[PDB]
């Protein structure tokens, strides 16, 4: 996810807001902004789509094997989306390292409500609310 | 009132990768060796 | 009714239409269960009357800021229209007997103030803080 | 304050009559405005500024 | 034209650097309360296009 | 004992305001009643020479300043404290019956010298 | 003629400021007539005043029923965040 | 009853439908073993309306912060319901005497206040404090 | 009128955002523009938080969210355990009357219909489809 | 729960992180590591199996109407498992004192989510993302 | 006796405030119900200038500081082991009536020396 | 009544000239420049629309039962007038706490005549020459 | 993080050694229930106290009704022959 300033092109910063900022160990290579899962003890891998696989969005890019920190609930993000979002919409991760609607998903529910607005391909702010896990 | 102001200790690990091994105090995180 | 006992003045009151002032009156007489059918109408509107007057009057106003009505306006203009009628017609039976039978009522060493000296009073009473006197102000 | 007027025409003997300063306020609400940012230990110390 | 800044601990603008210990994070956090207000409008005048 | 004294002063070295609302075996007074009476009431927001008007079903009560004798505690821990270390009572800012004339003053600045 | 009451004149009188002031500090919301005299309303002309409740200190005071961690009484606009 | 007294107020009583006013009503004849049955429907219902009104206004908020109404809101109104319907009969029966059968009842100097005034209502009484004045408040 | 008041019982979370419309303190709120926030509506796709204090629309206003713990009007009896979510009338009502399945805040302190309970706020809730 | 160290048992620290503390009356004798529901007013009492009871864990031993601490959601923990379960697992009050999963639980969602997976009786590490009360 | 009086003074040397709730002869109050009113009047959150405002069955009782003369029972623990050491009483930082003067001072530093 | 001078709204001084002030109670909630007429034993209240009801015109806002301040006659006022009023015209209470003409009316003698003409809701500048009570 | 009631931290606590002390002094039987609280049981760990009444002081000292010869108050631990 990246801001433009005319010339320049800049990272976006994940985290806008929130103290809960969890460790981990990369299960695969990340990327800041993608949403990630429990792939094993304390490591963690890129969400599948249609839910059931969210703890957190990874802060910062890793390769495999390091330590990474995640955003969880509580926290406010600058994440990348799909499709269109609006406010109040809820997201979850599209299994594409970004997020989609919950509407749009196979999924019932989300882990983040959207805050600010975008388009498809574009950055939006969002709070998250919610992990997900494996219920069978 | 009088009382034991003691606590014994746990297990303690042998300690010797300061001594044991090439030390590099690095000036940043990463890093590399030239070989 | 249409016209709530409570949304109505004394200068109101004489204005309702005959059928506003029945649905009023039709409403108190539920009070009693004798519905006291042998006072004539004059007598009920003159009791209401009343009722709201004293209510807009003697129980109006704040007091520390909280209102001095702090019940339900319509059930306590009711319950004082209630008293009214019930001392017009004596006020409460202590006792009553005859060829029927004999009965006897709770009504006990009840104060010497007017709403203390009747059930639909003592109801009323405690609508407006029980008579008591916990208004306050300050200088600035 | 409001606005300075005029003094009026007036006969000998005759009183004198009030104009006194009159007075209104314009209110005033200050909003909270706010910035922040963050630091990790590590960055602060590797960056050279 | 007024700007009125409003201090609650009497300093003008408040930046305060903290460490979170739990996390190794710095934070630079500023504050401020303003407004800003006319007392006389009619002193002003905009120049429009 | 600093610590106790230092608590023990805030609580109980102040009188302290208590309005009391409603008569006795009255009609009970309920807490969005009594955010009126704190409204009209508030220490915070009275002047030295503020008056109070009230129906009899109002009373305005004191906590007094509870009277415990802090001094007497700050002398014996100061006795303790510099007797322990080997100084003479004097110098933790605290005076002593007898002790600051003749031969008893002589003896315990021997001691010290 | 000006008297200290008179409308003209509120904002001269140092009371009309004080008790403004205090208004604003008490208030737990913009409903004046729930909480101010009549009097008070009229006097300090409290419906010109800001009243809302966002100036009262007990608007951001903690007070749990149990507290086991003696957070209770701090004020949340006094926290690093704020 | 389908809604239960306690989960309607003045407007919500108004609203119902005459069988679910019934079962409400159908409910506060239980609780006494003559069911008031000489009593008329609309002297029950205003009864039941006025219970209601009355728990809404006056035995509602908080003392400290713990509810005013600390036992059971269904049997509080339906006491307080009672406790009206009893007083629409003219008060508590302390002796009934007819052919020759005669009766007294424990009833005594029970108190002045209306809620003393009848076994109704001094049983809705131990539901709300016993209209004591536990409330406190502090500045900050 | 009525007055649910002093609304925040304890927690740290307490996030900013514009008033859409005038709002009241204790009221439930929800997205309905870019950080704008506005009454909720009654069946469960409209939470984010309550407003502390009395607002009039377009101001800044402070929301306690979600970690948070809050007193509340309430439309209908509850009691300790109930979940509850927005009314859409400015109350919270229960999940058990309520269209929905699931709450926004645990009740922590019963209260009767139209009395203020004290709950904490656990979760959010959005546009899902 | 409890760590072996040759002859000594040590009790295990139940709260791993988080800052969710909160303080309640014990409806009932509770022990370190419990989870428990809200049982009355400010009251909490330990959880029954099948969802709809759970507001934290107990961090100390109790006595009926002393004061308890919890743990409530955004925190970690340490706490025993009836079954195996494994990273991902979304966990639920069990009724017996320990958690046990949604999968085998007749409830649909859980309350923590495995970190760390463990064996049937032992500690695993759990992150609790929710609470859950009655919906009917 | 150092102990004792410090315990003492612990216990005793300070007030404590004893909120009593409820009506005599009234409704009872239960423990959930204190844990509400020990939220409003906790000395942990009160301030000097902090003021209440009740109904009239919320009584703010005191226990009083408990008057007892440790200076008198330091007096007297100092004397016993000042003279049992032989050292004079001035020694200890504990001062004396009469003895502070005259042929009275001369005996006991001559008895000393 | 008001003057606008830019932006503001400044409030008019009622008196302007006049050395008879009398201090009375409010009998109910009453506005600067209001007609009041006596409505209990030194209390003072708002004139109704007609004649009969005159002592003269309240100079500050008050609550019911707080002390007013009248201007009686021998004073000059500035009063709002509901209708357009001359030179010379005799004016009268009208009920919505403005003046009107005598000649509009259904009274034939006035409180106070106009010195200064103004228009329907303007202020007018009066001499008060006159009380009126009860005649029957 | 551990508080002072955690069952990891009571052997750090000044209090669990002074009570567990006092509640040997006690006692006059292992029975916890015939004598303590059971706050005190569960706070205190009494279980895991060789409580026993072994320790109490009361178990060695002589009391008996009428005393001609100064013998009551004499405790037998302290004898020659102890
Ligand atoms: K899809
Ligand atoms: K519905
Ligand atoms: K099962
Ligand atoms: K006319
Ligand atoms: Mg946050
Ligand atoms: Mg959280
Ligand atoms: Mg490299
Ligand atoms: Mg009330
Ligand atoms: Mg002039
Ligand atoms: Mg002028
Ligand atoms: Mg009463
Ligand atoms: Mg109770
Ligand atoms: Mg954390
Ligand atoms: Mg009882
Ligand atoms: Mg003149």
């Amino acid at each position: 996810a990246t801001e433009t300033q005319g010339e320049h092109t800049f990272p976006v910063e994940v985290l806008i807001s929130g103290e809960e900022l969890r460790g981990y160990t990369a299960g695969e290579a990340l990327s800041a902004g993608e949403p990630v899962y429990l792939s094993g003890d304390y490591e963690v891998s890129a969400s599948s789509a249609d839910g059931g696989e969210f703890l957190g969005v990874n802060l910062y890019d890793v390769a495999s094997g390091e330590p990474v920190a995640l955003a969880g609930d509580d926290c406010e993000v600058r994440v990348e989306v799909s499709e269109q979002v609006t406010a109040n919409d809820e997201i979850l991760p599209d299994g594409l390292g970004t997020f989609e609607t919950v509407a749009t998903s196979a999924a019932s529910a989300g882990v983040a409500i959207v805050q600010e607005g975008a388009a498809s391909g574009e950055v939006c702010e969002a709070y998250i609310f919610a992990v997900q896990g494996t219920t069978a | 009132e009088q009382l034991l102001e003691v606590v014994m200790e746990g297990r303690e690990l042998r300690k010797v990768a300061r001594e044991a091994s090439n030390v590099i105090n690095a000036n940043t995180r990463v890093g590399d060796v030239p070989i | 009714p249409d016209p709530s006992i409570d949304e109505v003045s004394k200068s109101d009151w004489d204005a309702l239409t005959t059928q506003e002032q029945d649905d009023i009156i039709s409403q108190v007489e539920n009070l009693s269960s004798t519905g006291w059918v042998n006072t004539s109408r004059e007598r009920k509107a003159e009791a209401i009357r009343s009722a709201i007057a004293e209510r807009d009057t003697l129980y109006s106003g704040n007091m520390s800021r909280l209102p001095t009505l702090d019940g339900d306006a319509e059930y306590f203009t009711l319950y004082l229209s209630a008293h009214k009628i019930q001392l017009f017609e004596g006020g409460e039976a202590q006792s009553e007997s005859g060829e029927g039978g004999s009965v006897s009522y709770s009504t006990g060493g009840g104060g010497e103030k007017d709403l203390q000296k009747t059930r639909y009073g003592r109801m009323a009473l405690e609508y407006v803080w029980e008579d008591n006197s916990i208004a306050a102000l300050r200088t600035y | 304050a409001s606005d300075e007027e005029f003094a009026r025409p007036t006969g000998q003997g005759a009183e004198i009559r009030d104009d006194g300063e009159t007075y209104t306020t314009v209110a005033w609400n200050a909003t909270k405005l706010t910035e922040g940012s963050r630091v990790t230990d590590e960055m602060r110390d590797q960056a050279m500024v | 034209i007024h700007t009125i800044l409003y201090a609650p601990n009497g300093q003008d603008v408040e930046i305060k650097d903290y460490e979170d210990p739990i996390r190794d994070i710095t934070g630079v956090n500023g504050r401020l309360h303003v407004d800003c207000q006319y007392s006389q409008g009619r002193s002003s005048a905009t120049v429009q296009y | 004992n600093e610590a106790a004294i230092n608590q023990a002063i805030e609580l109980h070295g102040f009188p302290q305001r208590h309005v009391k609302v409603g008569k006795e075996d009255g009609a009970p007074v309920r807490d969005n009643d009594l955010r009126r009476v704190r409204t009209i009431f508030d220490p915070r927001t009275t002047d030295a020479n503020t008056a109070y008007f009230t129906g009899q079903d109002v009373d305005v009560e004191t906590l007094e300043a509870h009277n415990f004798d802090y001094s007497a505690i700050h002398e014996m821990d100061m006795r303790n404290l510099t007797t322990a270390l080997g100084l003479p009572l004097e110098a933790g800012n605290v005076g002593a019956d007898g002790l600051g004339s003749g031969k008893p003053a002589e003896l315990r600045f021997a001691l010290l010298k | 003629m000006q008297l200290r009451r008179s409308p003209g004149m509120r904002p001269m009188d140092r009371d009309w400021h004080q008790e403004r002031a205090r208004a604003r500090e008490q208030a737990y919301s913009s409903d004046l007539t729930s909480q101010f005299s009549e009097s008070e309303i009229v006097k300090y002309e409290l419906d010109t005043a800001q009243i809302d409740g966002s100036d009262n200190p007990r608007t951001y005071i903690w007070n749990r029923t149990i507290d086991l961690f003696g957070m209770n009484g701090t004020d949340v606009r006094e926290l690093r965040n704020r």
